[PDB]
């Protein structure tokens, strides 16, 4: 499975949430920013490594990272 | 759900496949595989015949014909015997064929149906 | 239990459960428990098979008959294709009849006799005596071959040739002298190899 | 003396093209797809 | 809240049928099915090809993976403004609710929620591969 | 389930798609990412695997030897070996019909047989080789010492057989035994058979193993050489008259330095030769005790590299800690190794072809082609490889924290600048070169030959002149019969070398023009392009502005992604990837260069490069189109010669390239969805569903879609350009 990565630069503008195609981020409480939330990855299994969030996230540099990993029917997104 | 066309749902197509020796489903392996080969054996005997490099010199265009065809039917029982031991490894009513002794008896048979097709296609044609 | 040298050891998989064990697999291709069964059917057939005919090849010798290896291309009271048809039609059912009997009993049999023993000598020494008879027909019908691929004539004459002077007619002073005597040294040299590593 | 017989060409070609990677093609495909345990 | 139980006797939406359905996985390793309440007869797209019909009242699809699942819910939220929800079925019959995990979508915080694969530093802080050679396998220095 | 293969990766056997099997292929060599690896056992595998590539490399000799002593004609070759073609090996192929066995049957053998180009019938006629029973027994020797390395390799893996961490990084011991035992005596043990065998067979005396315990190798036996009179080791040399193998007009000298080369063979004297060995034997055994290892004396290379660091601080740190990153880097190692190597590779291209050190290999025009292009590839393949492990290294071994303000660090602080130079110079190289080929094409295309611009390189003109060569005038070191360089050697090495660099007939520093200096700037402009892509992607490789973490990645990985504007081919292995390309073309128009250069030459008209090299319409012309007459003609629908073959290979090598375009232009996505739907064919299609596959059918990686073309267009180069040149210098000649 792929490695998905949080980082304290996040502002909690929730557009890498918005932005993932098969629910693998999430938002948490936090307290380390204005917007009192923090992206999470709980289901990194779902993960096919399209770096979509990475492309939503604003930060400079980004806050989440995806490092490719092992291949799997779920992570190559096959369907059969 | 899926796509359903009078192709692919016409009885007559049906019962034609369900006749076939591979849809039998209740026979044992071994003896489709030898129908399996003759059939197969008997048509691969003629482009070897036909259309191989010996085939304009008289009195052995057939026989180098034949031989290529039981070749190519040595390799296919070859690939067959692979195939059924790449396959099964672990784990209506399930089909014995599908199965590893049930594949070997499978490829035995075509080993032994392709041959007598070869060699009944090779007097066939004197 | 003696071993295939002066000290040598099972590859774990050998302990003496099958007759005539010496722990003998190097290339451990019997790591497989359903593949030793397999094996050692296939072992047997061909130590039966080379045991009838190294016996029919040392009959042919002395009676005068053609050689082992031009007796195909004298002409008998038969056609050759028709020969070929039916040694496979007969083969067919007679190997489909051996192999049900292996998956029912695990051993070789006769047609539709699985233990086949009319007079029933089957012992388990009986086995293993079959088993170390088969292996020396085996080396004896390559045996056979590799002479008449080199010197040609046959096993009773290069047995009788090698009376004449053994000193000067063996293997070494033959055609394939350097290769077999490299290949000696190296056997020889094998044991202490695996003594060495273990 | 080493040389090989006039027939060594004839029966080593097609062995080294047909029957080895044959031999080698099919015992790597068996072992590709072996499971494991 | 309380998590919600597949109901396998749902109507499904008017659809002809299509060549890019569920093929071999979903009789051998697994499938999703989604689930959706409609206010009225409608017709949406397909995420498989095609135009289909929703039904007012319930409405269950099968889909071959969770990203065609997720296009279809987006599709829903966006246009029609509807709530679906999806499950993984397994062949032996094992249903497990996926989306939203906890009642609440995840673009907007929720609590109860804890934090998984969070980093307190930044990227900048990450060590150098040569702190992380010969580890058990490839290892990044993100992954410590 | 979990598959066996590959065994060295546990997330690669779970995989359940075909990217496993080609995973496994091409990760199995890379034991660092191997799972559970240590360092010691990194070293061992290393040393089990150098062991395995020795017994590949011996064989591969024994297997040439055996063909050449049982298939080949090298006792007819000896006797004539200006008019008599090398045989390869035969040939036994049951699809050739009957034009093609006659065809192919030449060169005196009684069936089809394959006429060599490698050169090694020159090279054992050299070294003394005379008889088949020679080749045989040598090859016979090969293979048991092939035998005996691999069987080192499986030994050196059994417990009570493997060394330790600590012996591998012994860096001066090995260091101390490479220098005078591998280099030093290794080199005077082919001294002792260049005197003992190799001279004395060249005059025509007979010395094997049967009898070189009786023969002496010179008349005086090792009096001169123990009493210091080594000048009676150069008395009585071979003279001008001198037939190779015979021993009309042979001498009694051992050690000399003649110069030059033979007058009949073209090549260098074999007493020059063992002399070159021994002074080279001598200065690497001496050179081998320079290290200090458990005898108090020699060097400690850490003390050497702490103890040279400029005192005004112009390099930092200078060399500090830099023995603990080669030390503990294979990656920095291995990029030493293989640039050493690659330009040794190079030099060894150049000085074989312009002093020919085999008798009769100047005349054989395929050998020398065959051999300089191979040579020139397989070194340009290794400078690559070269830079794209320095890159490997920065990735995987370098630490910021102990190479804290060394040079090392120091080159990465200043990358900017080396790639910007490297951009700049490539680019005035570039216009520079191509605008003059233009000017020169449309000064061709018009009708006006003397409007062209015609640079004359007086700077290797006049190093040519410091040379010996009077034919530009300059008259100056060499070229000026007053000078003191030139009066200190007209009694040991000027005369012979004098004479064989002013022959027009060799290939000894040859004449150079207008069209020299333009083909070389081409190859500057190579160089320093390839040099750029290699070094940007070296010294990018720990990160840059678009990817500030790529050394979290690793050394190669796809992409980051289309975001931050896109970032297609942003790793180091990409860099690599850009590079082979521009290698490719480097060594294409090196290779070109010299064809051209020596298809003149030997045909006897260089005016005909003279005049045609200067614009790019001579060099498709009269280059390209004119010498490809004879290869393509291999097979017509008249009937086919021997030639056919070459043909056959051409289009087939056109046919590779073209196939590798595939894998370069278009990209997995659409391969993807198009799998997707033979899946779904294969599914829906009955008596045929029954067979189903063990891997999920999916399209080839990014990374992998770029090694496959990179693959097909380099194989397709190399064999479309070696059927061209063989070709047509085999059917020219």
């Amino acid at each position: 499975a792929h490695i998905v990565k949080i980082y304290d630069t996040c502002i909690g503008c929730t557009q890498c949430v918005r932005a993932c195609p098969l629910d693998v981020l999430e938002m948490v409480p936090w307290d380390g920013c204005k917007a009192s939330q923090m992206a999470s990855a709980p289901r990194t299994e779902d993960c096919v490594g399209c770096k979509r969030c990475e492309t939503a996230c604003p930060t400079d540099f980004l806050s989440v990272r995806v490092y490719l990993g092992s291949e799997s029917t779920r992570s190559m997104g096959l369907s059969y | 759900g899926m796509l359903e066309t009078p192709v692919t749902s016409a009885p007559i197509v049906a019962t034609y496949l369900s006749n076939l020796p591979a849809y039998r489903t209740g026979v044992a392996p071994v003896l489709r595989g030898v129908e399996i080969g003759l059939a197969h054996g008997f048509l691969l005997a003629g482009p070897f015949i036909k259309l191989g490099p010996l085939r304009n010199v008289p009195e052995t265009a057939e026989i180098a014909g034949s031989l290529s065809a039981a070749g190519l039917v040595l390799i296919l029982a070859l690939c067959l015997s692979i195939y059924g031991s790449a396959q099964f490894q672990s784990t209506v009513a399930r089909d014995p064929l599908f199965s590893a002794d049930g594949w070997s008896e499978f490829a035995a048979g075509f080993l032994v149906g392709g041959e007598a097709g070869v060699a009944w296609a090779y007097v066939c044609t004197q | 239990r003696p071993m295939w040298y002066p000290g040598a050891t099972a590859p774990a998989h050998l302990d003496g459960s099958m007759l005539g064990d010496y722990g003998f697999d190097p290339l451990r291709l019997g790591v497989n428990k359903d593949n030793l069964k397999w094996f050692r059917e296939a072992e047997l057939t061909n130590g039966r098979w080379a045991m009838a005919a190294v016996v029919g090849i040392l009959f042919t010798d002395a009676v005068g008959l053609p050689k082992f290896w031009t007796a195909g291309a004298e002409k008998y009271a038969l056609d050759n294709q028709t020969l070929a048809l039916i040694e496979v039609a007969v083969f067919a059912v007679l190997e489909g009849k051996r192999y049900e009997i292996y998956k029912k009993t695990g051993e070789t049999g006769f047609l539709s006799f699985a233990p086949f023993d009319p007079m029933g000598m089957k012992s388990e020494e009986m086995k293993l005596k079959e088993l170390k008879n088969g292996r020396l027909a085996m080396l004896a019908f390559l045996g056979f071959c590799s002479q008449a691929a080199v010197y040609g004539k046959g096993p009773i004459e290069t047995l009788q040739l090698h009376l004449a002077d053994p000193g000067h007619n063996n293997i070494y002073t033959s055609s394939v002298g350097p290769e077999t005597a490299v290949t000696v040294a190296v056997l020889c040299v094998l044991p202490m190899i695996i003594e060495a590593t273990k | 003396p080493f040389v090989p017989p006039s027939w060594a060409p004839s029966v080593f070609v097609p062995l080294t093209g047909l029957v080895l990677p044959a031999i080698a093609m099919a015992t790597l495909f068996v072992y590709i797809e072996k499971e494991a345990p | 809240w309380t998590v919600p139980t597949l109901n396998p006797d749902t109507p499904s939406p008017i659809f002809g049928g299509s060549t890019g359905g569920l093929l071999r996985k979903a009789q051998t390793e697994e499938f999703y099915v989604i689930t959706w309440e409609a206010k009225k007869e409608q017709i949406f797209e397909m995420p498989t090809g095609g135009a289909a019909i929703m039904r007012q009242g319930p409405n269950l699809l099968k889909f071959g993976k969770k990203e065609q699942c997720l296009a279809l819910t987006t599709q829903l939220r966006n246009k029609f403004k509807l709530t679906p929800c999806f499950y993984r079925v397994f062949p032996d019959g094992k249903v497990q609710y996926l989306h939203p995990a906890d009642g609440v979508y995840p673009e907007k915080v929720n609590a109860g929620r804890v934090g998984a694969n969070q980093n307190m530093r930044r990227i900048g802080q990450n060590v150098n591969p040569i702190k992380v050679k010969f580890s058990g396998r490839m290892m990044s220095p993100a992954e410590i | 389930a979990t598959k066996l293969f590959p065994k060295f990766s546990q997330g690669l056997a779970q995989d359940p798609t075909t990217r496993r099997i080609w995973y496994g292929l091409a990760m199995a060599h890379d034991f660092e990412s191997h799972d559970g690896m240590t360092e010691e056992n990194l070293y061992q595998k290393i040393f089990a695997s150098h062991f395995g590539q020795l017994s590949i490399i011996f064989l591969w000799t024994s297997g040439n030897l055996f063909h050449v002593a049982w298939q080949g004609n090298f006792e007819q070759w000896v006797t004539d070996p200006v008019h008599i073609r090398p045989i390869a090996h035969a040939i036994w192929d049951p699809h050739f019909g009957q034009p093609a066995v006659e065809a192919f049957t030449r060169g005196g053998a009684s069936g089809p047989v394959n006429i060599s180009t490698s050169g090694v019938y020159q090279w054992w006629y050299t070294i003394g080789m005379r008889t088949n029973q020679d080749l045989y027994v040598g090859s016979v020797f090969l293979a048991l010492v092939s035998a005996i390395f691999l069987f080192a390799g499986w030994l050196h893996l059994q417990p009570n057989f493997q060394p330790s961490l600590s012996w591998f990084k012994d860096a001066e011991s090995r260091l101390n035994h490479h220098l005078s035992g591998l280099f030093g005596v290794s080199s005077l043990a082919w001294t002792g058979h260049l005197v003992h065998v190799a001279i004395p067979e060249s005059r025509g005396q007979h010395v094997g193993w049967d009898n070189f315990l009786s023969v002496l190798p010179h008349p005086q036996g090792l009096t001169p050489f123990f009493t210091g009179n080594w000048a009676a080791y150069a008395q009585s040399p071979d003279t001008a008259s001198h037939v190779f193998g015979t021993a009309q007009g042979s001498g009694q000298a051992i050690l000399t330095f003649l110069g030059g080369f033979h007058p009949q063979t073209q090549s260098l004297w074999l007493t020059d030769m063992a002399h070159h060995h021994l002074a080279i034997a001598v200065i690497f055994i001496v050179a081998g005790h320079m290290y200090r290892t458990n005898f108090g004396i020699g060097h400690r290379m850490q003390a050497i590299l702490e103890a040279h660091t400029p005192p005004s601080g112009s390099l930092g740190a200078g060399h500090k800690g830099l023995f603990d990153t080669v030390n503990n880097s294979l990656h920095f190692q291995l990029g030493l190794a293989l640039a050493s190597v690659g330009t040794i590779t190079s030099l060894v291209a150049q000085h074989m072809y312009s002093l020919p050190p085999y008798a009769f290999q100047a005349i054989d025009f395929t050998t020398q082609a065959a051999l300089y292009t191979h040579h020139q590839y397989i070194a340009g393949f290794i400078m690559c490889g070269a830079f794209a492990h320095g890159a490997i290294f920065f990735i995987r071994d370098y630490d910021p924290e102990q190479n804290k303000g060394n040079v090392l660090a120091r080159m990465l602080d200043h990358k900017e600048a080396l790639i910007s130079h490297l951009s700049w110079v490539s680019l005035f190289l570039g216009f520079h070169t191509l605008g003059l080929y233009v000017h020169n094409d449309v000064m061709q295309a018009f009708g006006t030959p003397e409007k062209q611009i015609l640079i004359e390189p007086v700077f290797a003109q006049w190093i040519q002149a410091a040379h010996g060569k009077a034919l530009y005038g300059f008259d100056f070191l060499l070229s000026s019969k007053t000078s003191a360089a030139f009066a200190n050697g007209q009694s040991l090495w000027l005369p012979g070398w004098l004479d064989a660099i002013n022959n027009n007939q060799n290939s000894l520093f040859l004449t150079i023009g207008p069209g020299d200096f333009l083909v070389h700037h081409a190859i500057a402009l190579g160089l320093h392009t390839t040099t750029l892509i290699l070094v940007k992607g070296a010294l990018d490789a720990r990160g840059s502005k678009l990817m500030p973490d790529k050394k979290d990645f690793g050394y190669s990985f796809p992409c980051d992604g289309p975001g931050r504007g896109g970032t297609c081919d942003i790793s180091a292995y990409d860099a690599f990837y850009l590079a082979v390309f521009w290698m490719l073309n480097t060594i294409g128009w090196v290779t070109f260069y010299w064809h051209w250069k020596h298809l003149t030459l030997w045909q006897g008209n260089v005016a005909q490069f003279d005049e045609s090299s200067t614009y790019l319409m001579g060099w498709l012309r009269d280059y390209l189109w004119l010498n490809s007459s004879q290869l393509i003609n291999g097979y017509n629908p008249f009937g086919m010669n021997s030639l056919s073959v070459w043909a056959w290979t051409f289009l087939f090598g056109h046919l590779i390239y073209a196939t590798g375009f595939m894998f370069l232009i278009s990209w997995r996505g659409y391969w993807q969805e198009l799998i997707e739907t033979l899946v779904w064919a294969h599914e829906k299609t009955p008596l045929a569903n029954l067979v189903y596959w063990k891997d999920k059918p999916v399209a080839l990686s990014i990374v992998q879609a770029r090694l496959v073309g990179l693959a097909h267009f380099s194989v397709g180069y190399i064999f479309t350009y070696a059927a061209f040149l063989i070709a047509s210098t085999s059917g020219r000649f």
